């Protein structure tokens, strides 16, 4: 009797089971890197000079 | 850094359990993992 | 009495150590509302129940021994002869089929429903039918009316001729305007609005007057009515050698008192059946069904101009929604309106709604007794609900934004199923020792889903299917939601009894679930309890004492009413390019998600005097909750804004007592009385990462360590007689100093708790010769509530077009300088002067019944008896609140649906 | 009924 | 025996005059399919039943006494102990709960279900449970396998090495091509297609070979398999003084034999209960439920390259769908393909489908007997079905057009309800006269609807909710359909009996309905019937004759299986401008829409000889149908193209007989036999506005006055030995002359009818010592069917890439001039050479059972008996058809699902 | 399966 349920409608974090899941998580990581390393985040090292 | 750690650990645990069905997916997933390690190193170097 | 607490056969009631409270079938039946829990306000000691709306489709809120958690739910576990239900499903069951209702509230009664019984458990048992020579038919019928409780806040409001003067002196209409210049032309020019529309172009000034100044209008009759209620039932109860059945078919129709529609209507049936097949087997089945059509008044709890009780209080009295014949018209007029505003029956006619719910319950058990004491029971159950609702918006009505119509269809499906397998063995070791051992297995499973489809752009009333809308831009995405869970469990319980006077029971349970996080999924709970009969051993007889028992217990339970999916790191869409999608983590979960573990220590004693004439019971409990759930704010090394983990602790210490008594005057008179009381004070022991206080964002409360969660607002010190401004106190700086400027640094913790501590109720009844009369009272004292409508009815500046209080006529000015209200150029804030004392005492029902005597049915072999009864529900209410109902709400009293008083009259033929 | 949401209300 | 025909209590079986046929519980139970009617092929005389598919979710088609209408339906009225059902709902009921099944087929048996009983009525009665001291438990279990009937059309097909030679000589590959140049490179270049795709780029030529010439492939193993079937049941039957119950829980799983999935699975339960309350009242309830999951093979009846039996016949043998290990691969290869074609398990994996149906039946009656003969009965019933299906199409598979996925959800709801109130009175006037009088009221109501929502554009397998599709252009309108009807009725029936030998009954009924047109909505039906016992009066005793009865009847019935909405002039959308819609009439209706009235005269006699050893029954019937429905073509003054009115007439004259007999050899041996037969010839009496013949457009038949509706095609005269072309006959011009040119003026009426006239069946059984053996045979002779697959498997020119017959190798040419097949440069038409003789004789089931003797269970008080049985269904079939099944179809045999043979083995413990 | 509807069939 296995009694865990996966949420219908969204995926969650676990080891990967296919290749398209890997490719889509990689695209999401690159879209996170886009907003993390902006020019907007590096103005504070420049204005302190 | 947290989400790069999650991606790299999940791709390593998928490459260890042989979930990829042909050789092109393995030859691409190794490159995807090598792409994630650079983002780990960049996100640690910025804080350092 | 014999109580089945948990599983296995019943023991006794003078043997159990767990402080259960059994409610017999007299207090449940004949009630004229849909919710069955509302008839228990003031009966079971230590359980407060409050219905926060007067809808037919409302559901009461029950809390046993305080509020045990700041973060999760507080409602108990309602199980119905086996498998558990929700209150919306017990509302589709006829309450004449309930034989009893036992409330289990202390550990070593509740602790074999571990991880679900931190808030107690209500155990509803259904009727089984008596074995006799010929069966019996019982036919019930009732009829009643329902109307609003009290019309006291209409005694304070202005009239039309006062509101015009106050509005023109406040400068709302103009700088140099006046009455008979504002009254005559600028707003009695509602013929410029009533002239554009063809349906009422030629009828202004002839058969409907929208603006009328000579006498005010009745907005209570325009927004609330007197609504009927019907109910009937036929029930057959029978038996034979071994086989026993109880069947019933019933109908219950109840209509809401407001003009905006809300009805609850059901047709139900039940067949309980139980028959033993041979010497070692007995089978049985509880089957039930219902077809229920609900509808609920949605615009209550929100502020809309002209609806609810907000529309009775604030809509100005010189507007008139009636015609000249005293009936309600299709539209009324407000000033500056682009379109005329629709009344409530026209808006109910232009926005249809129809729900239909098909409910089935199937419950079956098989019981095998091979050896003299062994009993093996296997029980299965399915609970299926298919709902189907539809709401449209009709095309081509003139008093609207667009002539086009919309439609929406929804289909719901909730399927639950439950399996329980127990094995009991009881045996006596010596002539004076006794043991009972139970062990068993349980499996609970639920899955449910919602599907929805909507369309828009229709131009005909007949061509309103959903595949006849307008394509292109007038079509949207469907609705689709899915939830599910499962529980597995193994439990055990040992009952060791000595000869007469010592009983000791010890129980344990293991629960696993789909909700617990993936690192700790197995939960262990236990309890130990004991009862000592001091009368049967120590003091063998006396003249005044007839019974004396002492009991004590300790147990651990848990509360797995955490969410279905709150322990895992959900990923969502974060696209990188235009062709491929991306997925990124968005909640972070936590694998170490517990079940909100609590532990309860209980000590009590029950006495009985004058040969069971007087009875008393006193109980002292300490209930300590640990590991509560809060969506905490996280440090920055998480990379998230919340983690939603297990932190905190709380404790509730309390005492409750219950007295019952019987008085006489003769051999036919019979008077009795009862009274129960419960005091409960709570405090918050610890919190997050070493915090002392924490206020939940925009709620109005504060969790302070060492106190119950109180109100967190500004203090109010009244006005000054120099300049007439509002003065709030300062937290600290004692001299106390008041400042006229308001900032958010003037807030402090008020010393008034959120949940009411003192809860009780008392009953008194009499009986003469089959004509009886009973009266039940229920009180809650110590309950404060923010009155929100007083933000609008007595503000000086802002929202000036609404009707005000009469106490704005005595406003502060230069020639009138000794009053209690401020000037007119201000805006009141949410502070202590909106907290009101919502403590109340209600007369819950007054019932006068009469059973016709047996000498009247002597030759007739058909009819064997009859009963007639009159009943009045919510007849009186004494309180100090100013908002139509002190019970309807909690922490905030908004535009509310008041509770209703009801008069019913009924017959019951036992033919 | 509807028409204007006339609100400066507190959270429930 | 006692038969309840219609309403009221049962009379007798040697008293009824209406020729009913009662089927006992032996012939219904233990059957391994889902449809219950298919087990009655050859039992009831005059009723032909044919299952036109071998799906688990298929439904048999029943026709009693011919096809009574050209224009409406022919299926009977199936009512189940009261309220009526469909066959899809009896397929969700366990067939071990049926106690009997009586088929009513002549008037004065059927004519109190007037306007519904023109096609007979099947009356299924459920078990009620025997009153005894201790109840009884019965546990059934079965297991079987299922596979395809016959593999005879694979004995005619070409191999790979023959098809290559025939294709290259016919010039399909090239003008100057040859084998070892076509074989080697032009089509073994499937490495150019298998090289683009990453999943099979490195696997061509190593572990899967798509094109293989050295040995052919097995396409029957690639498209059909051997499929299991399971079944179990537990039933409790009990009673007491007055009260009697029968409960049952069961499970039935059946999997389809083709590789494309089709399963039928159900879990069901039943509780029949009946108990008398006092001296004047008896109540009862039949409750049933089911949760059924269907799935059906959709691509059968259509022609797709590589699926069905068309794919077994026509797919060329040098293509290979397996890998080197003998298992089925994901894809195979066809020449000129842009993408590789998916096999059947991969396409079943990429297109999921899931249905779930919740079915409830609730039936209740109350019966009052105040006076010695009076009986007042009131009966209500509800029948509720909620279905919910979902089908998706999975994203990101490589062998498809787009990588995006789709989803579709549907919710169905069918609610039926029925009320019946009768009053019966029976009394004896003298010592030798008797009368019975019944009168009653009936009300039938049905409403049902379908809601559907679809979405598309998904890119992940996990993110497949319906509100996660792509907006904009990838979203469409919902689906929504609603149907409903109602019937009201009042009926009466008088049964006058003389002392022993004369019985006469007379019945009448008035029906009103929502389907009948608004000018004649009230329908009157009647019947009169009589039975005379010639043995009890005329010849009091004899040595060889033991019973002789004569009976005759006349009655009128009707068939209201016209549409729900066919009598009214529907208006639809005809817009004028861009802003407002317009409505214009589009069907014209007719208010004078009748109920297709028919009248039946019946005359029969039943004899029995050698002290009820031999039994015979002969019946002669004339059944005249009047006022049939045809969508007629209208004159131009209508302004429409059709009117859909009541015109025409038909008559069916027939004779059916039934013999039963018993043979012996000793006191323990027991042999018996039965045989029944029915001949039925029909003719069309009149038609439309003075027409003589009328052919329905593109159907293949013709309605000629004076003949049954026959086939309307060209005649075939073979080829000539001069030039080798196809020669069709000419209608007329006798000398007969043949022309080589085909035109549509060469069609005439073939002299072969559509429905088969001669229908029968015979049974034979033996029994020795509890080990018995029975065998039932069923034959239909006179049935012709157009074989459509022979259009593709033996055409000369056109469709050359498919596998052909072997008889195209002996084609007509210059050096081979004495054959029967034409040249290769032609195209065959649909003519007489495609009509085949589909007459068959089947062995329906062979069953060998064994009940264990009573001496083996002597000391054990638990188990009271057991039974073991082996069963083979569809073991032999003798016929002259060439298309895998002669039964599967009618008028056209397309790509069909054959009937399957089955082997089951089962136990039954009566413990 | 699917792919090509290969039809010159008669009406049922």
């Amino acid at each position: 009797c296995e009694l865990d349920r996966d949420p219908e409608g969204k995926d969650f974090q676990q080891p990967y089971t296919s290749f398209v899941q890997t490719k889509q998580n990689r695209d999401g990581l690159y879209a996170l890197l886009r907003n993390t390393e902006n020019p907007r985040m590096h103005f504070y090292q420049e204005l302190q000079s | 850094n947290q989400q790069a750690n999650a991606f790299v650990n999940n791709t390593e645990a998928a490459l260890q359990n042989q979930v990829y069905k042909n050789s092109t997916e393995i030859a691409n997933a190794k490159s995807f993992l090598a792409e994630g390690k650079v983002l780990q190193a960049l996100a640690i170097w910025r804080l350092m | 009495q014999v109580v089945v607490l948990g599983y296995g056969t019943g023991q006794k009631l003078s043997t159990v150590s767990g402080s259960v409270a059994k409610v017999s079938s007299e207090k449940l039946a004949e009630k004229p509302v849909a919710n069955i829990m509302d008839a228990l306000q003031g009966q079971v000691a230590g359980m407060q129940v409050m219905t926060t709306s007067g809808d037919p489709t409302a559901v009461a809120s029950v809390e046993i021994h305080g509020t045990g958690s700041l973060g999760a739910s507080s409602a108990p576990l309602y199980i119905v002869d086996g498998m558990q239900t929700s209150l919306d499903v017990v509302a589709t069951m006829n309450p004449n089929d309930f034989e009893s209702m036992s409330v289990l509230k202390d550990a070593s009664a509740t602790s074999i429903y571990g991880a679900r019984a931190a808030n107690g458990v209500v155990f509803i048992q259904t009727k089984k039918g008596k074995m006799s020579e010929r069966g019996r038919i019982t036919f019930n019928a009732s009829y009643g009316i329902s109307q609003i409780l009290n019309t006291k806040p209409l005694d304070n409001m202005m009239t039309g001729d006062e509101l015009l003067d106050f509005q023109v002196k406040a400068g709302f209409w103009g700088n140099n305007q006046t009455v008979q210049k504002v009254k005559d032309m600028i707003l009695a020019g509602a013929e410029d609005l009533y002239g554009n529309y063809d349906s009422l172009k030629d009828e202004y000034g002839k058969t409907l007057f929208p603006v009328d100044f000579n006498h005010d209008a009745d907005w209570l009759k325009a927004l609330f009515k007197t609504a009927p209620t019907s109910q009937g039932d036929i029930s057959f109860s029978g038996g034979s050698q071994g086989t026993s059945y109880y069947a019933s078919i019933g109908y219950f129709d109840q209509e809401g008192m407001a003009r905006e529609p809300a009805n609850f209507k059901r047709y139900s049936g039940r067949l309980n059946f139980e028959s033993r097949i041979n010497e070692w087997l007995k089978v049985g089945a509880n089957l039930s069904g219902a077809i229920a059509n609900r509808r609920s008044a949605d615009y209550f709890g929100k502020y809309y101009m002209g609806s609810g009780t907000f529309g009775v209080l604030t809509m100005p009295r010189y507007y008139n929604p009636f015609d000249v014949n005293g009936d309600l018209a299709d539209v009324y007029y407000m000033y500056g309106a682009t379109r005329p505003s629709m009344t409530e029956p026209y808006f109910a006619k232009m926005r249809p709604f129809s729900s239909e719910s098909h409910q089935a319950n199937v419950n079956g058990f098989a019981q095998i007794t091979p050896i003299k004491g062994l009993t093996l029971k296997a029980q299965a159950g399915v609970d299926i609900t298919n709902t189907r609702t539809s709401s449209k918006r009709m095309p081509n009505n003139p008093y609207d934004s667009t002539p086009l119509g919309e439609r929406r269809e929804r289909a719901y499906r909730d399927v639950s199923k439950s399996f329980t397998n127990t094995a009991e063995y009881k045996f006596s070791i010596d002539e004076k020792h006794d043991l009972t051992a139970l062990m068993g297995h349980e499996y609970i499973e639920y899955e449910g889903d919602v599907i929805g489809a909507s369309s828009k752009g229709f131009e005909s009333d007949k061509l309103m299917l959903l595949s006849q809308g307008k394509t292109g831009n007038s079509l949207s995405l469907p609705e689709h939601r899915v939830a599910e869970y499962a529980y597995l469990s193994f439990f055990s319980r040992f009952n060791y009894g000595f000869d007469k006077w010592m009983y000791i029971d010890f129980s344990v349970r293991n629960d696993q679930s789909s909700r617990f996080g993936s690192n700790n999924r197995s939960a262990w709970f236990y309890s130990v309890g004991g009862m000592f009969d001091i009368y049967n051993k120590f003091i063998q007889e006396s003249n005044w004492l007839s019974d004396l028992r002492l009991k004590m217990s300790y147990g651990t339970t848990g509360n797995s009413e955490i969410g279905n999916y709150n322990h895992q790191a959900l990923v969502t869409v974060n696209n990188y390019t235009e062709d491929a999608m991306g997925l990124s983590i968005s909640t972070a979960g936590n694998p170490d998600l517990s079940w909100e573990k609590q532990s309860q220590f209980n000590f009590g004693l029950a006495a009985g005097a004058f040969n069971n004439r007087l009875s008393a019971e006193v109980d002292f409990y300490v209930r300590t909750t640990n590991d509560m759930l809060i969506d905490v704010p996280m440090p920055y090394i998480s990379g998230f804004f919340s983690q939603y983990q297990n932190v905190g602790s709380m404790k509730n210490t309390g005492v409750d007592l219950s007295l019952k008594g019987t008085i006489y005057q003769n051999k036919d008179w019979n008077v009795y009385a009862s009274a129960n009381f419960n005091y409960n004070r709570q405090e918050i022991t610890k919190l997050f990462f070493g915090l002392n206080k924490y206020m939940l964002p925009n709620t109005g409360t504060i969790w302070e360590i060492g106190y119950p969660n109180s109100f967190y607002m500004a203090e109010y010190a009244g006005i000054d007689k120099k300049t007439g401004k509002q003065l709030w106190y300062v937290p600290g700086q004692v001299d106390k100093v008041t400042t006229s400027q308001y900032s958010a640094d003037l807030e402090t913790r008020i010393d008034k708790s959120v949940t009411p501590p003192i809860t009780g109720g008392f009953s008194l009844g009499a009986s003469w010769k089959g004509l009886s009369l009973d009266a039940d009272f229920a009180y809650i004292v110590g309950k404060w509530m923010i009155n929100n409508d007083r933000y609008f009815t007595e503000n000086g500046g802002g929202l000036m077009q609404l009707n005000k209080d009469k106490m704005l006529l005595n406003a502060w000015t230069e020639d009138n300088k000794e009053t209690d209200v401020p000037k007119l150029g201000q805006s009141p804030q949410f502070d202590t002067h909106l907290l009101e004392n919502a403590s109340f005492l209600r007369l819950k029902n007054l019932k006068l019944t009469y059973v016709l005597p047996n000498s009247l049915f002597a030759g007739q072999n058909v009819i064997g008896g009859a009963r007639v009864y009159l009943m009045a529900r919510n007849l009186l209410t004494v309180t100090k609140y100013k908002g139509f109902d002190p019970e309807a709400g909690g922490n905030v009293g908004k535009n509310q649906y008041p509770n209703s008083k009801q008069y019913v009259a009924g017959i019951q033929l036992s033919f | 009924g509807t028409g204007g949401s006339t609100g400066t209300t507190s959270a429930g």
